[PDB]
């Protein structure tokens, strides 16, 4: 069976250095090219480069040049790609994708792909979260329903719990994916849609906690005296 | 060179399915297809414009002339929906890939997000940061984008959007950042996030209001 | 004029070991 595997997970610093690798297994693997390519959670994919191993030609997007390198080694059937300075811009999924040599005998694409090597970038230690009041105004009412919420801001690393009146209400509660800020610390928000006429009878407390920072807040949310 | 492809695209079950990549006279050269779904590595669907791998499905079929190349899925399955890039070789030293499409097999009616816009709480002005939270619920397909506003002008900086995720009620939610200074929000105007989806955009503007 | 072998040419490479 044709297949392409790649090395595990990594987590580094921003300045180390890393090689990740691509073992092709099922087939002869000086005579397909391999391409790596980039794609940030949530992006498009983006290509970086391509090595022949037969006779080791390489060639990078001028974007690249400089910033990375592809290798190759025929005696263990590995294609590698290797940054000296990491920096958090490089966070992202990198897959290994084997291309044919140009000819028909063969499919001249990216016919075989590896499942993919995360590389997490990142100088953050770990941090608790900040909780803030998202109160429900006059403006957000609109037939009868108010959403309020919570701002869970500036904390690493993930995950955050997140429940309201502990746990007593479900119904209308949607919390939102994490994203990543540019100073490496993690925010994410709860959102309750209510009925407008009970935001005077009903309080309404969010209940945070980050467990790897040991962060428990309770945050009431409350309609601003305008 | 870019190739350009359209964010989303949404057609009903049992129809064809059509993803459009535009590219500089794209129809001189050879355009392939790959298909993902979240979470896994992509997939060769079609290659050399028109070619299907052994075990695709004869649904799909590529075409490619002038400016355009196409990926069509006839009968168009549940299975089916997911991300699409198009891809080409166009120089020596440049593999281009498209923008990627998200395709969503309909699965029930179409609707418009609701949008809430909170502008920063006392509590964070005095920590010396400020968010705008733009929060977009109850939409399908689950596809949208959020643009922020100062005073019309479009800003880009310090803006961080979350990937459409769905509900209780089998109907997709997102969310959209603005990070501020709090000099900034006393300094401008307004704010203003704006939701694209469908076509259709929503518009919801917040002020330093003083109470 | 061969469209696939012309597109071809831009990545071929023999079978080299």
């Amino acid at each position: 069976e044709v297949q392409l595997v790649q090395s595990g997970a990594e987590v580094k610093k921003p300045g180390e250095s890393l090689k990740i690798s691509c073992k092709g297994s099922g087939y002869r693997f000086p005579s397909s090219w391999i391409g790596w390519v980039r794609q940030v959670p949530g992006k498009g994919l983006e290509w970086m480069g391509i090595i022949y191993p037969g006779d080791g030609e390489t060639r990078y997007r001028a974007s690249f040049q400089g910033q990375v390198t592809i290798s190759a080694d025929q005696s263990s059937n590995t294609a590698y790609l290797q940054w000296s300075s990491l920096k958090a811009s490089d966070t992202a999924m990198y897959y290994c994708a084997r291309h044919g040599r140009g000819v028909r005998e063969v499919i001249n694409a990216f016919d075989i792909w590896g499942q993919g090597t995360m590389v997490t970038v990142s100088s953050a230690s770990t941090k608790g979260p900040s909780v803030f009041p998202l109160a429900p105004s006059s403006k957000s009412t609109s037939g009868g329903t108010a959403a309020l919420g919570c701002l869970v801001k500036d904390y690493f690393p993930e995950p955050v719990t997140v429940s309201w009146n502990s746990g007593a209400l479900t119904s209308g509660v949607h919390t939102f994916p994490a994203v990543l800020q540019s100073s490496g610390l993690y925010s994410l928000s709860s959102v309750v849609t209510v009925p407008s006429s009970s935001l005077g009878t009903q309080t309404y407390i969010c209940n945070v906690n980050h467990k790897p920072s040991n962060t428990k807040v309770d945050k009431k949310v409350e309609p601003k005296s305008c | 060179y870019e190739l350009t492809q359209p964010p989303s695209v949404s057609v009903a079950p049992g129809t064809t399915a059509t993803i459009t990549c535009g590219g500089v006279d794209i129809g001189s050269t050879l355009v392939h297809w790959y298909q993902q779904r979240p979470g896994q590595a992509p997939l060769l669907v079609i290659y050399d414009d028109s070619d299907r791998p052994s075990g695709i499905p004869e649904r799909f079929s590529g075409s490619n002339s002038g400016n355009m190349a196409t990926l069509t899925i006839s009968r168009v399955e549940a299975g089916d929906e997911a991300d699409y890039y198009c891809q080409v070789w166009h120089s020596t030293s440049a593999v281009i890939f498209g923008g990627g499409t998200k395709l969503t097999v309909l699965s029930q009616p179409k609707a418009a997000p609701s949008v809430t816009l909170f502008p920063p709480s006392s509590e964070e002005l005095q920590a010396n940061k400020a968010t705008l939270v733009c929060l977009i619920s109850d939409f399908y397909p689950g596809a949208v984008t959020v643009a922020w506003k100062a005073d019309s002008s479009p800003v880009k900086a310090g803006v961080e959007t979350t990937t459409p995720s769905k509900q209780s009620n089998n109907k997709y939610a997102a969310s959209s950042y603005l990070s501020l200074t709090p000099e900034q929000w006393k300094s401008h105007r307004s704010y203003s996030c704006q939701v694209t989806h469908e076509g259709s955009t929503v518009e919801k503007t917040v002020a330093p209001t003083e109470c | 004029r061969d469209k696939k072998q012309k597109a071809y040419a831009l990545f071929y490479r023999p079978d080299v070991v």
